[PDB]
C-alpha cells in the first residue's frame, strides 16, 4: 500500500523490512529493502538481505527468474576487493539471466583480480558483445588487452573511448597506461627508434591530461618519469623531447614543494631550464626529476599505513639517482641518497631502496654500500639485481676473487641474465685469460640478444681486437 | 598448429623450371619457362589428381619468371579474375580468366591494357593491390631492369550501370635512390599502403602507393664483396608493421626483419648452417633464400631456400619452428618422379623456387578440419601443395 498508493517510502521501508524478518520468502521485500539500500549506496545490507534471500531458500522458484540477489552478493564482494568470492555469485546470476551486462563485467573484472586476464578479455568482449555502447567494457578490455601484451587492440579501444566521453579521467589515464607500457616494451624488445615517438606522443597525452582536465593522480606523474628515462636512454633521438609541452604540464598542475627536496638537487620549474650550455639529455633529467617529484599525495587521498610516501620518496631517488649516473654530478647523488634516507624511515622493508641507496653510495664509501646491496639481497632472495650490483662494486673496490665468487653464484641462480655472463667476462679480460673471455663476451652478448649497451660494445670492442692483427684472411667466412 | 602435411602433388607439371607461382580462393596459378601460363583448380575432391583439373595457356615463347593473380568481387554483382604475368622477354601480359558455363572449364582471355610506350619497358617483378581501402581501385605495381617502381591503377569498369572494359591507368612511378640505379629484383606492397623495392644491391627503399613518394631505404651489411649480396623477396607482414627481407650473402640466404614505422632492423632469422667443415654458421639457409610467404596470421613466417628446404619460422621469437625438406620421389605419381634434369645432375634435393601460403577455404579438403594451406614450386619441374595441421 505505502508502495504503490501512499507513495510513503520511509513506513513502506520500516514495513517490509519489519515483513522480511518474519517471512524471509517474499521477492517483493527483500526486493524493496535491497533496491533501497542499493541507491544508498551501502552493499554490506544489500549483501545481507540478498544473501539472507538466497539462502533462505523459500523463493527458490522466484529466484529462477530474477537474478539480482546473486549479483548483489557478487557487487558486494567486489566492493569488499575480495573478487575471488565474487565470481561463484556473477556466474550463477549470468546462469539464470545471461544477457546482464553489469554481471558479465563484474565478473571480468573479477576475473581480472585473479590474473584470468585473457578470460577476463572474452569476459568483456561479450559485454561489448551485448550492449556495444558500453564504455566501461570497453575500457577494462583495453586494459586486460594491454595485460595480455597486445597494445594495438587495446589502443584503438582506448582512444575510441577517450574521443567518445573525454570528459572522464579513468579513460584518460588508461590511454596514457597502455601507451607508455607500449613505450617501455617496444623499448625492450628492440624497436627503438617507434619507442620514442610512442613516448612523445604519450607525453602529448599526458600534456592533455593536465591541460585539459586539470586531473592529478598518484599515476600519471609516475608515468610520465616511467616515460622520460627513454630519452635519457636513448640519445639519438633526444632532440624529440618536447620542452615546450613539460613546461606546459609543469606548469599547469600545482605542487605545495618541498624545499628539503628542492634544496638538494637545485632543480624547480623556473630555474631548470634557466641553466644554458646543457645539453638535452640533462634538461629531460631535470624533468624526470621534476616529474618524479611533482607526484601528489592528492587531497581526500587515503595512504594505507604510510607505504605511499615511502614509494614517493623511492621514486625521487631512482630519478635523481638516474640523472646522477648520467651527468656525473653530485647534487643528484647527495639528493639520491637524502630520497632514499627519507623513503627508508617510511618503510624499511622493501630491497628494492636499499639497492638504489648501495648504488648511490658506492663511490663515497664501499662498506655502507655494500651494506646497503647485503640487506637488500637479505630483503628479496630472488633479487639477482642485487647481487650483480655488490659484484660490480667488488669489482669497483679491486676485489677480482670476491666479484668472480658473486658473479658464479648469479650464474647458479640466473644463467639466462647477460649480466653475469658479462662481468665474468670483463673479470677474465682484465685477468688476461682473453680467448676464454672472448668466449664469455660472445655468450653474453648472444643471451643479451641486444638489450644491454655495455653488451654490445664490449663484443665489438673484444671482436677487433682478437681480429684485427691476427692475420685474417678476407676469405675466412667466419 | 605449425605442423605442414602435403596434399596433393603435380609431378613434371611443366617442360622447364618453374618460377613463379600465385593463388587465389578459386584456383592456384604457376608459370614457367616455357611461357605457359596453368591454371590448378584449388577445390578437389578426395583422391583426384590435381593435373585433371589443371589448364593450362601459352603466353610467350622467351618464358615467364613471375606471375601473380588477383580475384575480387567487384560489383555486388560481378567476380572479377585478373592474372599477370612478366615474360623473360620483359613483357607484361595479363589474361582474364573465367570459367565455361556448365563444363566450368578456364578460360583464358588476354587483356591488352598497356600503351606502346609502355610496353617498351622490360619488366621483371610485380605484385597486384586489391581494393583494401588503400584507395578503392585495384592497383598493380612492378619493376624495370632499370630500378623503377611502376604504380598503375586497375579500372574494370567504364565510368561506373556495370559493363566489361579493363584499362589500367598508370598512377605514377617510383625511381631508385641509388646512382648508378640497380637492378630492381623483387617488388610487395602492404596493407596499410606501402611499397617495399628490393634491388640487387642489398638496398630496399620504402615509399607510399597511395601518394608514390618515397619514404626512406635502408641496406644491407657484409660488403666485402660487391657482387655477393642481393635481395631475392620481400614481404610485408599482414599484422604488424614488420617487413621480412630475403637476401644473399654470397652462397648462403639471409632474412632480416625490418619494422616499417622509422624503417629500423629489428632482428634476424638464422639456424645452425653449414661453414668450414666442422665449423658451424648463422645463416637462415645454407644456400639462397628465394622466396617468403607469411601466414594469416602473421605469426608464421615460411622461407623457401635453394637448399630444397622450406623453413617455417616464429616471426614473434625469431626462432625457426620447423622444417620440411623437398625431395623427387615425394610425388604420388611414379611416373612423375624427375630423378635427374636433361643434363643428368640429380634432384634428389629441389631447391624450392617458391611458396605460398594459402589462406582457410581456399584448398577445399575432405574431411580434414578446414585450415590454412601452402604450396609451393621446385627445380625439380614440381608443384607441391600442404595443409596446415590444425583446427576450426
Amino acid at each position: 500500500i505505502y508502495c504503490h498508493y501512499y507513495k510513503d517510502h520511509l513506513r513502506a521501508f520500516k514495513c517490509y523490512f519489519k515483513a522480511f524478518d518474519l517471512d524471509a520468502g517474499d521477492y517483493t521485500a527483500a526486493k524493496y529493502i535491497t533496491e533501497t539500500y542499493a541507491s544508498k549506496p551501502n552493499w554490506q545490507a544489500a549483501s545481507s538481505i540478498a544473501s539472507r534471500l538466497i539462502k533462505g531458500e523459500k523463493a527458490k522458484a522466484e529466484l529462477r527468474s530474477n537474478n539480482w540477489p546473486f549479483r548483489v552478493v557478487g557487487i558486494a564482494h567486489l566492493e569488499k576487493q575480495e573478487e575471488s568470492d565474487s565470481i561463484e555469485w556473477f556466474q550463477s546470476a549470468l546462469r539464470v539471466d545471461p544477457n546482464d551486462v553489469e554481471s558479465w563485467v563484474g565478473l571480468g573484472q573479477a576475473y581480472h583480480a585473479c590474473g584470468r586476464i585473457e578470460a577476463s578479455i572474452k569476459v568483456f568482449d561479450k559485454a561489448i558483445q551485448l550492449r556495444p555502447s558500453h564504455t566501461f567494457a570497453q575500457y577494462f578490455k583495453a586494459i586486460s588487452l594491454c595485460d595480455v601484451g597486445e597494445y594495438l587492440e587495446s589502443l584503438d579501444i582506448l582512444e575510441k573511448v577517450c574521443q567518445e566521453a573525454a570528459t572522464e579521467e579513468s579513460f584518460q589515464i588508461g590511454l596514457v597506461e597502455v601507451l607508455m607500457r607500449c613505450s617501455l616494451d617496444l623499448y625492450s624488445q628492440g624497436f627503438l627508434l617507434k619507442s620514442v615517438s610512442i613516448a612523445k606522443d604519450t607525453i602529448e597525452r599526458i600534456k592533455i591530461i593536465i591541460s585539459e582536465l586539470k586531473c592529478e593522480n598518484q599515476q600519471v606523474w609516475i608515468y610520465l618519469s616511467q616515460v622520460l628515462r627513454l630519452f635519457i636512454w636513448i640519445e639519438s633521438k633526444v632532440d624529440t623531447l618536447p620542452v615546450e609541452s613539460l613546461v606546459s604540464i609543469f606548469e599547469n598542475s600545482q605542487f605545495s614543494g618541498s624545499e628539503e627536496i628542492d634544496s638538494v638537487d637545485n632543480i624547480k620549474i623556473d630555474t631548470l631550464l634557466d641553466s644554458t650550455t646543457d645539453d638535452n639529455v640533462s634538461i629531460a633529467c631535470k624533468f624526470l626529476i621534476l616529474a618524479s617529484k611533482y607526484s601528489v599525495s592528492d587531497q581526500k587521498f587515503t595512504d594505507i599505513a604510510g607505504t605511499v610516501r615511502a614509494s614517493y620518496w623511492y621514486n625521487i631517488g631512482i630519478s635523481e639517482l638516474t640523472a646522477f649516473i648520467t651527468l656525473k654530478e653530485p647534487q643528484y647523488r647527495d639528493a639520491a641518497i637524502f630520497a632514499f634516507k627519507k623513503s627508508i624511515q617510511l618503510q624499511s622493508n622493501t630491497s628494492e631502496t636499499w639497492i638504489g641507496l648501495g648504488i648511490a653510495t658506492m663511490d663515497i664509501n664501499f662498506r655502507v654500500s655494500q651494506h646497503c646491496f647485503i640487506k637488500a639481497t637479505a630483503l628479496e632472495p630472488k633479487a639477482t639485481n642485487t647481487w650483480f650490483n655488490l659484484a660490480m662494486l667488488g669489482l669497483k673496490k679491486k676485489d677480482t676473487e670476491f666479484a668472480q665468487q658473486v658473479l658464479n653464484k648469479l650464474q647458479s641462480l640466473a644463467p639466462q641474465d647477460s649480466s653475469p655472463w658479462l662481468g665474468m667476462a670483463l673479470i677474465l679480460e682484465e685477468q688476461g685469460d682473453i680467448i676464454g673471455s672472448s668466449k664469455l663476451f660472445a655468450h653474453s652478448f648472444i643471451l643479451s640478444n641486444g638489450r644491454s649497451k655495455a653488451a654490445q660494445f664490449m663484443y665489438a670492442k673484444n671482436v677487433l681486437e682478437n681480429h684485427i692483427n691476427n692475420g685474417d684472411d678476407e676469405r675466412d667466412i667466419e | 598448429s605449425k605442423v605442414f602435411i602435403a596434399t596433393a602433388n603435380a609431378g613434371k607439371a611443366h617442360d622447364a623450371d618453374i618460377f613463379s607461382v600465385s593463388a587465389c580462393n578459386s584456383f592456384t596459378v604457376s608459370c614457367s619457362g616455357d611461357g605457359y601460363l596453368k591454371v590448378w583448380d584449388n577445390k578437389l575432391l578426395d583422391n583426384e589428381n590435381p593435373k585433371d583439373k589443371s589448364y593450362s595457356h601459352f603466353v610467350h615463347k622467351s618464358g615467364l619468371h613471375h606471375v601473380d593473380v588477383l580475384q575480387a568481387i567487384e560489383r555486388d554483382a560481378f567476380e572479377l579474375c585478373l592474372v599477370a604475368t612478366t615474360s623473360f622477354s620483359g613483357d607484361l601480359l595479363f589474361y582474364r580468366i573465367t570459367r565455361e558455363d556448365e563444363t566450368k572449364k578456364v578460360i583464358f582471355e588476354k587483356l591488352d591494357l598497356l600503351d606502346s610506350d609502355m610496353k617498351k619497358h622490360s619488366f621483371w617483378a610485380l605484385k597486384w593491390g586489391a581494393s583494401n581501402d588503400r584507395l578503392l581501385s585495384h592497383r598493380l605495381v612492378a619493376t624495370d631492369v632499370k630500378g623503377t617502381t611502376y604504380i598503375w591503377k586497375f579500372h574494370p569498369f567504364a565510368d561506373e550501370t556495370l559493363n566489361w572494359s579493363p584499362t589500367l591507368e598508370l598512377q605514377g612511378t617510383v625511381e631508385s635512390p641509388m646512382t648508378p640505379s640497380q637492378f630492381a629484383t623483387s617488388v610487395d606492397i602492404s596493407e596499410r599502403g606501402l611499397i617495399a623495392t628490393g634491388f640487387n644491391n642489398g638496398t630496399v627503399q620504402i615509399s607510399e602507393l597511395s601518394t608514390l613518394r618515397p619514404l626512406y631505404n635502408f641496406e644491407s651489411q657484409h660488403s666485402m664483396i660487391n657482387n655477393s649480396n642481393s635481395i631475392r623477396s620481400v614481404k610485408f607482414s599482414p599484422q604488424g608493421s614488420l617487413l621480412a627481407i630475403a637476401h644473399d650473402s654470397n652462397s648462403f640466404g639471409c632474412i632480416t626483419l625490418y619494422e616499417t614505422e622509422f624503417g629500423e632492423r629489428i632482428g634476424s632469422l638464422s639456424v645452425p648452417t653449414h661453414s668450414s667443415q666442422a665449423s658451424l654458421g648463422e645463416f637462415a639457409h645454407s644456400s639462397w633464400v628465394m622466396s617468403l610467404s607469411f601466414n594469416d596470421s602473421g605469426e608464421t613466417l615460411c622461407s623457401a631456400g635453394w637448399d630444397g628446404k622450406l623453413r617455417f619460422w616464429d616471426v614473434k621469437t625469431k626462432e625457426r619452428i620447423t622444417t620440411l625438406n623437398m625431395h623427387c620421389d615425394d610425388i604420388e605419381i611414379e611416373e612423375d618422379i624427375l630423378a635427374v634434369d636433361e643434363h643428368g645432375d640429380s634432384l634428389a634435393e629441389p631447391g624450392v623456387f617458391d611458396v605460398k601460403f594459402l589462406k582457410k577455404g581456399w584448398r577445399s579438403g575432405m574431411g580434414a578440419d578446414l585450415n590454412e594451406s601452402l604450396c609451393c614450386v621446385c627445380l625439380d619441374r614440381s608443384i607441391r601443395w600442404f595443409r596446415e595441421a590444425g583446427g576450426k
